[PDB]
């Protein structure tokens, strides 16, 4: 298990670093405009009906 | 072996302790929220709703992309008259030019007809472009590669040649002349 | 992780609304796409 | 003497760590390559969603329904029948294009 | 040693319950990850264009506050979809110019969107000219209709 | 008790997306062209283009498998009612009318089959139409 974790970290570390950076970029506007997201989620089912 | 093992174990214990004390409460909170939302959207009724959405949305997208006439813009709709259910007779006088030859673009380069052939209402089936070739009247049509599974009517199978009629159902792709 | 926390919180408060969207958008999509199917247009009933 | 007193506890600790590590090893070896492939594939969508992140909330108003906009549905559609204004165009330009 | 016993038991139970799930999820995510990666170039432009068009489509519904404002001109309709050839397919792929992407924002300098032809079982590409409707006259009593149904108008 | 459930739910979602991979790809191809179409059709700011096709009863509407005539609501009533389930054109896979309807949608999981909903795709009971659509009432 120690070897398996070392292998899974040695190969995926740069990709996880890039993934976390991209996740920060994606998440920042969602946090900035979270009230809008909540409002559209509340509003949409009635329009769909 | 043992010296490096002990020192690295000490360092990783300290690092793990700091990482846990910093991030564990929020990591656990995020995992709990993810579990709650995914369980909420995977209930029986949401499950079948997602199933039917994935099943019947691409057809909706395709059909609504086929109601848009580029030359006139917008969408096209005709005024049906229900309520007897409807009239015994119907008429379709003429079909005006929805598109132009210079406007057509192809999603894949295998769907583009070669010289001497023109596109039909079924993508991938290429007619012959002549003066008398309107309304399945010019024999010798061909088919795009990888178009298996489109069963046709007896009318269009006569003009479609044996090789391409086979390729519609059989395996090998025709070699265009 | 913290911004994912707030996003996931506002999403989890709206988990029932996501379920409602998935439920109701799956029980009319086949019906509403039916109009488009008959020809290259869509049927419309004009009551006026 | 102390080790002989706590031999059972040492064996329990080793066996518990082994029970954890067996499942951990099988999970981390069965997912080492699929996770790498999925991360390498998702790199481009993650970057393009990071670029399109500011417009995502504004886009959401339309990207699902498309010809309908969620904001003004409750007043345009009064239940069964969609309200619409019929501006019949008989201008020579529209007659030409049609 | 006691803490090792407790942590080993807890982590072992967690991994036994949720390890096969993770492995098979990462196995099943390969085709969908490849599909999402293939159509990355059409991601930013699609979201940007829908964001731009959202106020424009909202103004139509909300300007009157009670209706939808439409410009209507009479036009000719294409031939109805035929039974065996026009049946739906889900083999669509690609994008504009053969690769995934978006058209440049449609101003009035370049108004008509280039129609995109893809594997769908239906198209409106061959409507380049004025022709009479192939089922010109139809009857719904004995199903007798003049003209020949075709995919080649 | 939360991480295993999260992983199980993610596995379910990924399985559902994998079985319907072609559907997702088709929607991803159609969306940018839909944005382009909207841009083309909204060149006039307050008015959206919507044309009307000439010709009467070219394809007739099918009332089979939909709400009965007596159950229609008067246009005055703006009140909202719960939307019915399982309503689509139930003609026996024939005629040019409603060729591309729900009944002909391909089944992703079951090769070589067409059905309206995945529940009907999975079921082995044969698809029998509710009735041919007549012009003289009783569409049933």
């Amino acid at each position: 298990a120690a070897g398996s974790l070392a292998d899974l970290l040695s190969d995926n570390r740069p990709l996880l670093k890039d993934t976390i950076g991209y996740l920060d970029v994606i998440q920042a506007p969602l946090v900035e405009q979270k009230q809008e997201v909540s409002d559209i989620l509340v509003q949409m089912p009635q329009a769909l009906k | 072996e043992l010296a490096n093992a002990l020192q690295d174990l000490n360092r990783v214990l300290k690092t793990t302790r700091e990482f846990l004390d910093r991030n564990g409460g929020v990591l656990t909170h995020d995992i709990d929220n993810l579990e709650q939302v995914t369980t909420a959207i995977l209930q029986p009724e949401p499950r079948d709703g997602l199933e039917t959405g994935l099943h019947a949305y691409p057809n909706l997208a395709a059909n609504v992309l086929n109601i848009n006439s580029p030359n006139q813009g917008g969408i096209i709709g005709l005024p049906v008259l229900p309520g007897f259910n409807y009239l015994p007779f119907g008429m379709n006088l003429a079909s005006t030019a929805m598109t132009l030859p210079k406007q057509i673009a192809y999603s894949e380069k295998r769907l583009q007809p070669p010289p001497g052939y023109k596109d039909t209402t079924v993508p991938g089936i290429w007619s012959r472009d002549t003066l008398f070739s309107h309304g399945n009247h010019e024999p010798g049509w061909i088919v795009a590669p990888g178009m298996q599974g489109v069963q046709v009517q007896p009318a269009t199978a006569n003009m479609l040649t044996p090789e391409s009629l086979a390729e519609l159902l059989g395996g090998p792709d025709i070699v265009p002349p | 992780l913290e911004q994912l926390r707030t996003v996931s919180d506002v999403l989890n408060e709206r988990k029932q609304d996501l379920a409602d969207i998935l439920t109701v958008a799956g029980k009319f999509i086949t019906s509403l796409a039916e109009a488009l199917a008959s020809g290259p247009y869509f049927k419309v009933m004009l009551v006026n | 003497q102390h080790f002989a007193e706590t031999r059972d506890l040492f064996a329990d600790a080793v066996t518990a760590l082994g029970r954890l590590s067996a499942a951990a090893d099988e999970t981390l070896s069965g997912s080492n390559a699929n996770l790498h492939t999925n991360l390498q594939n998702l790199q481009r969508p993650l970057k393009q969603l990071g670029r399109a992140a500011p417009y995502l909330v504004g886009a959401l108003k339309l990207i699902l329904t498309v010809p309908f906009n969620i904001d003004n549905i409750p007043k345009a559609i009064r239940g069964d029948y969609i309200n619409v204004s019929l501006k019949l165009d008989l201008t020579l330009s529209s007659v030409d294009n049609a | 040693l006691v803490a090792a016993v407790g942590f080993g038991n807890t982590g072992g139970d967690i991994f036994e319950r949720g390890g096969p799930y993770l492995v098979r999820g990462a196995q099943d995510l390969l085709p969908t990850s490849a599909l999402l990666d293939e159509y990355s170039p059409a991601l930013f432009c699609t979201i940007r264009n829908y964001h731009d068009a959202a106020p424009k489509l909202a103004g139509a519904l909300g300007g009157n506050g009670y209706s939808l404002l439409t410009n209507s001109l009479v036009v000719g309709v294409g031939n109805p979809y035929v039974y065996p050839d026009n049946l739906p397919r889900v083999n669509a792929k690609g994008g504009p110019e053969g690769r995934p992407g978006c058209w440049q924002p449609i101003t009035r300098d370049l108004w008509p969107f280039p129609y995109l032809v893809m594997d769908t079982g239906a198209s409106i590409a061959p409507y380049n000219h004025f022709e009479l409707g192939q089922p010109m006259f139809a009857e719904y009593v004995w199903g007798r209709q003049v003209g020949e149904n075709t995919i080649n108008p | 008790e939360s991480l295993p459930q999260t992983l199980a739910n993610l596995e379910i979602v990924i399985d559902m997306l994998k079985r319907y991979n072609k559907n997702v790809e088709q929607v991803l191809v159609a969306l940018p062209q839909g944005a382009a179409v909207a841009q083309t059709g909204t060149i006039f700011a307050p008015e959206g283009l919507l044309h009307f096709g000439l010709g009467i009863n070219a394809p007739p509407p099918c009332l089979t498998g939909f709400l009965p005539a007596s159950q229609w609501r008067s246009p005055a009533d703006t009140r909202t009612e719960p939307l019915p389930s399982g309503l689509y054109c139930k003609i026996p896979k024939d005629a040019p009318n409603a060729v591309r309807g729900a009944r002909n949608y391909p089944c992703a999981d079951v090769p070589g089959k067409r059905a309206a909903t995945p529940r009907e795709c999975r079921s082995d009971e044969p698809y029998q139409p509710l009735g041919t659509n007549p012009w003289y009432g009783d569409p049933d």
